[PDB]
């Protein structure tokens, strides 16, 4: 199945993932299509920060739900 | 009434598929001694599962709550409420489960909870399961995986093996004839409300209010429930821990919600959006930190107490 | 704007067919229904058998945002703006439970105008005045209350 991740932009990037994925991966996903450092990367769904550790299936992701996307240069 | 006839597929222990239709008004244990001359095992052997319950040999086809092109399972041993992404109007939910481990099916649950009860969380219940010739082990693992839920739309034709959708926990059919609150209409379908009082809102009501506080940024703030909704009492403790209700509302007024709830997010815990146009880049800069670039965007330098262009000197107006 | 106009109508209904002595002279123009039109008669002394004429437009979220009253007869009254805008606790949107009824809103502000209450006024010094002064106040406003204001039997 298929999410999209989304920049304030509008940049609407589209990434296959599975349900138990964690966090950490779709990071990793992003980041290796657009090019982003991996630390840099919150990913924000609803206005809550995602956490590394858990999965998207723990936060009930459907098909084609928007994770928008914050950077932190840290 | 339309076709009346259902088609089944069947995967077995061993990797074969097989698709059989049939009449919604057979045996089990007709159906039993159907599967077991089609893959040459004894009618005596074949044990069915669906959905985790050992099937009664003697109920009817119909009778399992089942849709079209689902999946059961065989082997030789002896009122729900989901939102779809194909459909906008939530519809009549079906429950299935699935193995931890493997991530596949056909296993046998322990308690087989009715309704209203303790569910929704990852460890629960640990069962036998049938693939890799029962070799699901939590024994050597020590760190403890369980049987999980899911919920599929049975409105429509659906894929068995991964297709699911967001269970929406707080809509309830109106059993007592209860009245919505925000119109004093009893409505068939309603949503209840997690305060004391069990406050409940029609459909309507829960659009037509949702989408009022929504152009304003009214959503309150909860850390770990999210940018959720109180109660339309304003019932202290009664906000909606599953955010995924907000689906009633199509495309625009729901993305929306996505889009606010993000961008209040970044403000709030500090972050600052990008000022140059059609950017609004939310970038959590180190709170000491005072020059802002715009990581992977249109770099433009600007003072953040001033939102203007990087300016060496202090900016006074 | 279904089940809120729908709601909003039936209400009206009832308050129509309620005909209460206090609130008289129901005009609902016909052409939006968000918007009323009503004359009170109080009976207390200082606003004494005068009517005073007052407009309530209700939001296109009227089920979940409170409704505004304004006074189109012009009135002397700590609580009551110049405008015309009034302060009714009951509305204000800090403490506004949707299943409130209209009527009893209705009623809160004829009790709030039979006895005014100068703890927190739009109009400081008629507050200050009634605070301070009762019958100078009630001479002030029994004047300005016959000098506006259509009476009805
Ligand atoms: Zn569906
Ligand atoms: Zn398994
Ligand atoms: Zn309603
Ligand atoms: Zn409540
Ligand atoms: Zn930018
Ligand atoms: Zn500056």
């Amino acid at each position: 199945m298929q999410i999209f991740v989304k920049t304030l932009t509008g940049k609407t990037i589209t990434l296959e993932v599975e349900p138990s994925d964690t966090i950490e991966n779709v990071k990793a996903k992003i980041q290796d299509k657009e090019g982003i450092p991996p630390d840099q990367q919150r990913l924000i769904f609803a206005g809550k920060q995602l956490e590394d550790g858990r999965t998207l299936s723990d936060y009930n992701i459907q098909k084609e739900s928007t994770l928008h996307l914050v950077l932190r240069l840290r | 009434y339309l076709g009346g006839s259902l088609s089944i597929y069947i995967k077995t222990n061993t990797g074969r598929t097989l698709s059989v239709n049939l009449e919604p008004q057979w045996d089990i244990k007709n159906v039993k001694e159907i599967v077991a001359p089609q893959l040459g095992l004894q009618p005596e052997e074949v044990k069915i599962i669906f959905a985790g319950k050992e099937l009664s040999d003697a109920t009817t086809i119909q009778e399992c709550d089942l849709g079209q092109q689902s999946i059961l399972h065989a082997i030789r041993s002896r009122h729900f409420f989901v939102h779809c992404a194909q459909c906008n109007k939530l519809c009549k939910g079906k429950l299935r489960v699935r193995c931890s481990l493997c991530k596949g099916g056909a296993f046998t649950v322990h308690r087989d909870p009715e309704c209203w009860d303790d569910v929704l969380k990852p460890r629960r219940i640990t069962g036998h399961c049938e693939s890799q010739e029962i070799a699901c082990f939590d024994n050597e693992t020590g760190d403890p995986p369980f049987t999980e839920f899911y919920f599929k739309c049975g409105e429509h034709v659906s894929g068995g093996e991964k297709d699911f959708a967001a269970p929406l926990n707080l809509i309830k059919i109106n059993i007592k004839d209860v009245p919505c609150l925000a119109c004093t209409e009893v409505s068939e379908t309603v949503l209840v409300f997690p305060c004391e009082s069990k406050h409940v809102t029609c459909l309507e009501c829960f659009e037509q209010y949702c989408r009022s506080r929504l152009s304003e940024r009214q959503f309150m703030p909860h850390p770990d429930i999210g940018y959720t909704l109180p109660c339309p009492a304003g019932c202290e403790n009664s906000f909606i821990e599953e955010i995924h209700h907000f689906k009633l509302l199509s495309r625009e007024e729901y993305a929306r919600y996505q889009r606010f709830a993000t961008e209040e997010y970044v403000l709030q815990a500090g972050g600052v959006l990008c000022p140059q146009p059609g950017c609004g880049m939310g970038l959590l800069v180190e709170p000491e930190c005072k020059k802002v670039t715009c990581q992977n965007g249109c770099g433009y330098v600007f003072c953040r107490n001033c939102l203007q262009g990087y300016h060496l000197g202090d900016c006074l107006p | 704007s279904m089940a809120a106009s729908r709601r909003l109508m039936k209400e009206l209904e009832e308050i129509r067919k309620c005909g209460m002595k206090n609130f008289r002279n129901i005009q609902v123009d016909e052409a939006n229904l968000l918007t009323w039109q009503g004359l009170i008669v109080p009976d207390n002394p200082p606003y004494d058998k005068g009517a005073f004429r007052i407009e309530i437009n209700f939001p296109a979220e009227y089920p979940f945002k409170p409704p505004k009253i304004t006074f189109k007869t012009k009135i002397y009254h700590p609580n009551i703006d110049e405008k015309g805008q009034v302060k009714l606790p009951v509305i204000s949107a800090e403490n506004w439970k949707p299943a409130t009824k209209t009527d009893q809103v209705i009623q809160s502000l004829i009790a709030l105008v039979n006895d005014p209450q100068p703890e927190h006024p739009l109009r400081a010094d008629l507050a200050e005045e009634y605070s301070k002064d009762r019958k100078k106040f009630c001479k002030n406003a029994e004047e300005f209350t016959k000098k506006y204001g259509e009476k009805r039997p």
